[PDB]
DNA sequence: CCATCACTCACGACCT
DNA sequence: GGAGGTCGTGAGTGAT
C-alpha cells in the first residue's frame, strides 16, 4: 500500500528512542558521571559506564556470593548466625540481630547458644547441634530465643553443619521471626445462650478475663429481675434470621457490681447450612 | 563536506563500547551472541545499577567466610521462588537465574525488551503494583501476575500468579538512589521453604474435614482438635462479611472458582494470626481446598489494599 | 531454495 | 571550518 515504510519510520524512532532513555538512565545511575550537570558525549556516557563496569567482579552467575547473601538475609527477614556444634559457643552473627531481638552484637559474639535460647528448649537445640552423621547436613528447628530491650521470642532457625574452612563442626543458620502477629466488648454465643467467645476488651469493661466467662450461660451474670427480658431477646434474634436487636440489663462485674450493658446481637448464619454458627454480641457499657 | 566515514566511526566507536560491555556483561556465551544492542543497552543498565547500590554502602552483609564455596550458588535452587530487586519507579537491579523454573523464561529472556518491572508483569496490574509501591512501613506483600513462558503456557492456564512479599531498604547515599528506594523482595508462584503454608480441606459449609499438620506451628491447635470444626468459628468477627460474601461467590451454579480473602484465625492460646486465605472448588458442588498463607499486619494491609481495589475496577 | 512481517543492523543527508 | 546527536530509508537476518 502506502505505510509498509512509514511504519518501519517510527519503529526505528521507538529504537532510537528506547536507546536514548537507556543512555540517560546511565547518564544518571553512574558515580563518575552523577557530579555534573554537563551529560557528556554519549561515547563518553558509555566510556564512563565501562569504568563502573571494570569495578568488582562477576559457568557463570549474576552477582558475587556476598550480594546474594545480603539479599536472602533481607528477603528472609532476620539474623545469620555460625555456632560450634559441641560446645554452642558462638562463633559469628550479622548485626540484623539487633533489630530483630533487640540484643546488642556484642551480648552474642562469645556467649553459648544455651544462654541466648529458653531453657526447655534446650535439650531440644542440643538434639539438632549433636554431630553424629544423621542432604542430612541441613537442620531445622523452631526454638524460643531471648529478646533485648519473661521476654522470649519464638524463633524458625534453618542452617546446615559445616566443617571451619570441639568446633570440627558448625552450625551456620539463619533466624527468622515468626511473627504472625475502653467502652464496648464482643462477645459469641451459641443457640442456649453459651458464651462461646469473648473478646478480650471484656478484661477493661467488666474485669473478668475470657476464660472467666466460656462455657457459661449469659444470664448467670444478668440480674434476676431482668432474665426473663434477656431469655426473650436471644429467643427472638434467633427467629430474626440476621437483623439486629438490641436490649439493656444490668451485669454482674468481677468485683460484684452492677454494670448497665446495651447489648447489640444477630445470628450469623451459614451461607449453604443456613445453621446458626453462633450469636453474635456487642455489649457496649452505658451507664 | 563528507559526513560519511566520518560520522560512520561515531556510530562504531559507540558500538564497540556497547560490544565491550558485552563482553564484560556477566552471563553465559551460550546466550550472549544472540544480544541485540538493545538488550545489551537495557540489560547492562541492570547490572550496573547493582554494582552502584552495592558498592555503595556498610559491609552490613551478614557473614564473612561462611557459605563461601558453592553453597549460597545452591541454595538459591531449592528455595520455592525467584529473588527480586528494583527501585521504586519500578527499574530493576537483580532477577535471580532461578526464574527459569517458575515463569519458564530466562533473565537472559524476560528483562531483554525492556528495563522495569513493569516490563514482565501483566499489563493488567500495573496500577495494583503502583500502588504498594508508592503508599515507610518497611514491609510490603503483594500479589501479582507475571508473564509466562511460551513452553508453559501451553501447559499452564495463562500467565502466573507471585506472592510477592518484601521490604523497602535503606538506600545508599546517591543521586538517583535519593528519593528512590529499593524494594527487595521474595517472589514465589501461587498457581503449584521460607513460603509458610498450611493447607486445609472443606466441606460445603466451610467445615474443616482436613487440614495439614504444619497448622499446630502457625495457630497452636493440632489437627486433631480442628478437624469438624466450622471455619466461621475460628474467624474474627469484623472479617466476617468478607468471608461470608467469598463463601457465597464459592458457591455457585458452577464450580472451578478462586476465591481471595485474607482474614484472621484465633490461635490456640488467642493470639489472631494473619491468613491470606486462597480457596478453590476441585469440583463443581465437589471439595473445597484451601491454601493458607501466614503473614504480618502490615502485609496483610498490603494485600488487602490490593483485592479492594480489584473489587473496585471489576 | 523461495515470499512474509518482523525483527535489527547500517547509512548518509541534515538539523541543533 | 569541527564535534555531536537525529532522522527517514536501505539492507542483512532469525523466524514461522
Amino acid at each position: 500500500s502506502k505505510f509498509s515504510r512509514e511504519n518501519h519510520s517510527e519503529i526505528e524512532r521507538r529504537r532510537r528512542n528506547k536507546m536514548t532513555q537507556y543512555i540517560t538512565e546511565l547518564s544518571d545511575m553512574v558515580p563518575t558521571c552523577s557530579a555534573l550537570a554537563r551529560k557528556p558525549d554519549k561515547l563518553t556516557i558509555l566510556r564512563m559506564a565501562v569504568s563502573h563496569m571494570k569495578s568488582m567482579r562477576g559457568k557463570p552467575s549474576f552477582l558475587t556470593e556476598q550480594e546474594l547473601k545480603h539479599l536472602i538475609l533481607e528477603a528472609a527477614d532476620g539474623f545469620l548466625f555460625v555456632v560450634a556444634a559441641e560446645t554452642g559457643r558462638v562463633i559469628y552473627v550479622s548485626d540484623s540481630v539487633t533489630p530483630v531481638l533487640n540484643q546488642p552484637q556484642s551480648e552474642w559474639f562469645g556467649s553459648t547458644l544455651y544462654e541466648q535460647v529458653h531453657p526447655d528448649d534446650v535439650e531440644k537445640l542440643r538434639e539438632q547441634l549433636c554431630t553424629s552423621e544423621n542432604m542430612g547436613s541441613r537442620r531445622s528447628f523452631i526454638c524460643r530465643m531471648r529478646c533485648g530491650n519473661a521476654q522470649y521470642a519464638v524463633v524458625h532457625c534453618t542452617g546446615y553443619i559445616k566443617a571451619w574452612p570441639g568446633s570440627k563442626y558448625c552450625l551456620v543458620a539463619i533466624g527468622r521471626l515468626q511473627v504472625t502477629s475502653p467502652t464496648e466488648f464482643l462477645s459469641r454465643h451459641n443457640s442456649d445462650g453459651i458464651i462461646t467467645f469473648v473478646d478480650p476488651r471484656c478484661i477493661s469493661v467488666i474485669g473478668y478475663q475470657p476464660q472467666d466467662l466460656l462455657g457459661k450461660d449469659i444470664l448467670e451474670f444478668c440480674h434476676p429481675e431482668d432474665q426473663s427480658h434477656l431469655r426473650e431477646s436471644f429467643q427472638q434474634v434467633v427467629k430474626l434470621k440476621g437483623q439486629v436487636l438490641s436490649v439493656m440489663y444490668r451485669f454482674r462485674t468481677k468485683n460484684r457490681e452492677w454494670l448497665l450493658i446495651r447489648t447489640s446481637s444477630f445470628t450469623f448464619q451459614n451461607p449453604y447450612s443456613d445453621e446458626i454458627e453462633y450469636v453474635t454480641c456487642t455489649n457496649t457499657n452505658v451507664k | 563536506r563528507s559526513t560519511k566515514g566520518a560520522s560512520k566511526a561515531r556510530r562504531d566507536q559507540i558500538n564497540a563500547e556497547i560490544r565491550n560491555l558485552k563482553e564484560l556483561l556477566p552471563l553465559a556465551e551460550a546466550d550472549k551472541v544472540r544480544l541485540s544492542y538493545l538488550h545489551i543497552m537495557s540489560l547492562a543498565c541492570i547490572y550496573t545499577r547493582k554494582g552502584v547500590f552495592f558498592a555503595g554502602g556498610t559491609p552490613l552483609a551478614g557473614p564473612t567466610g561462611l557459605l563461601s564455596a558453592q553453597e549460597l550458588e545452591d541454595i538459591v535452587a531449592a528455595l520455592p521462588g525467584f529473588l527480586l530487586v528494583f527501585t521504586a519507579e519500578g527499574k530493576l537491579l537483580y532477577l535471580s537465574e532461578s526464574v527459569s523454573e517458575h515463569l519458564g523464561h530466562s533473565m537472559v529472556d524476560l528483562v531483554a525488551q525492556g528495563d522495569s518491572i513493569y516490563d514482565i508483569i501483566d499489563p493488567a496490574d500495573h496500577l495494583t503494583v503502583r500502588q504498594q509501591l508508592t503508599m515507610l512501613d518497611a514491609d510490603r506483600l503483594f500479589r501479582c501476575r507475571f508473564n509466562t513462558s511460551k513452553s508453559l503456557r501451553r501447559q499452564s492456564s495463562g500467565n502466573k500468579l507471585v506472592l510477592i512479599r518484601g521490604r523497602f531498604h535503606a538506600h545508599p547515599p546517591g543521586a538517583y538512589w535519593a528519593g528512590n528506594p529499593v524494594f527487595t523482595a521474595f517472589c514465589a508462584p501461587l498457581e503449584p521453604l521460607f513460603l509458610a503454608m498450611f493447607q486445609s480441606r472443606h466441606a460445603k459449609d466451610l467445615a474443616l474435614l482436613d487440614v495439614s499438620e504444619s497448622v499446630l506451628i502457625y495457630l497452636g491447635f493440632e489437627r486433631s482438635e480442628l478437624l469438624c470444626k466450622s471455619w466461621y468459628g475460628l474467624l474474627h468477627p469484623e472479617d466476617l462479611a468478607q468471608a461470608s460474601s467469598q463463601h457465597y461467590r464459592l458457591l455457585a451454579e458452577s464450580g472451578d472458582i478462586q476465591a481471595e480473602m485474607v482474614v484472621r484465625l484465633q490461635a490456640k492460646h488467642g493470639g489472631w494470626t494473619w491468613i491470606y486465605c486462597m480457596l478453590y472448588s476441585e469440583g463443581p458442588e465437589g471439595p473445597i481446598t484451601a491454601n493458607n498463607y501466614p503473614i504480618s499486619d502490615t502485609e496483610a494491609w498490603s494485600l488487602r489494599q490490593q483485592l479492594n481495589s480489584e473489587d473496585t475496577q471489576a
